[PDB]
């Protein structure tokens, strides 16, 4: 305890996306680094750009090692995402805050028994409006998805006025909300 | 199950 790192329940992989229209969407996805301790998470987070500082068209994705940050993945293709839609004023006040909070929910395993239904999370930096989302494995699991959304919304500290949607990746890859919270 | 509080994780940042 004087010398051992604090282990996480999962190894996590951080990915970076930069739009290059000459490439397949997937080839623009590049692995930054993986980590499986609290200490190693902070070493990585502390040296990388804040989302509010990325060029428009970039993503960060944090996913459980073995799960690619794409809807094609075995663990994603039945799932969906809880989506936070930002306007341009929230990039200033909310984006970086909201995103750190999202990582802490992933790494600290904040959703009880349904944290196992979490695949990862992504932040989209966009000129038109930023987005943050948590991806879950099965859009059918009403209790899992529904529990994650409730706790996520609490964790982001969003008021009863704000309502957020969950969209299945099946619908997206074709968007209606299966659930809102 | 390994679970960390928000408060513990923030206390680790530096
Ligand atoms: N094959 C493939 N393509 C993806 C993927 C993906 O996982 N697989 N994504 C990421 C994604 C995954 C789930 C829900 C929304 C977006 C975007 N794209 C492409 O990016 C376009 C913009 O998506 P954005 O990443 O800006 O949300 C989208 O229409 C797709 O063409």
């Amino acid at each position: 305890e004087h010398y051992i790192k604090h282990p996480l329940q999962n190894r996590w992989a951080l990915w970076f996306f930069k739009n290059d229209k000459s490439k397949t969407w997937q080839a623009n996805l590049r692995l930054i680094s993986k980590f499986d301790t609290v200490e190693d998470f902070w070493a990585l987070y502390n040296h990388i750009q804040l989302s509010s500082n990325l060029m428009p068209g970039c993503d960060y994705s944090l996913f459980k090692d073995g799960i690619e940050p794409m809807w094609e993945d075995e663990k994603n293709k039945r799932g969906g995402r809880w989506l936070i839609t930002l306007n341009k004023q929230q990039r200033r006040s909310d984006l970086d805050r909201f995103w750190l909070e999202t990582l802490l929910c992933l790494i600290g395993e904040s959703f009880d028994d349904y944290s196992d239904d979490v695949c990862g999370a992504v932040v989209n930096v966009r000129a038109k409006g930023d987005k943050i989302a948590i991806w879950t494995t099965e859009c059918e699991n009403r209790e899992a998805v529904t529990h994650i959304g409730r706790v996520y919304k609490e964790r982001l500290g969003l008021p009863p006025k704000i309502v957020i949607g969950y969209q299945s990746h099946a619908d997206t890859a074709t968007t209606k909300n299966r659930f809102v919270v | 199950r390994i679970i960390y509080d928000r408060k513990f994780l923030m206390e680790c940042r530096n």
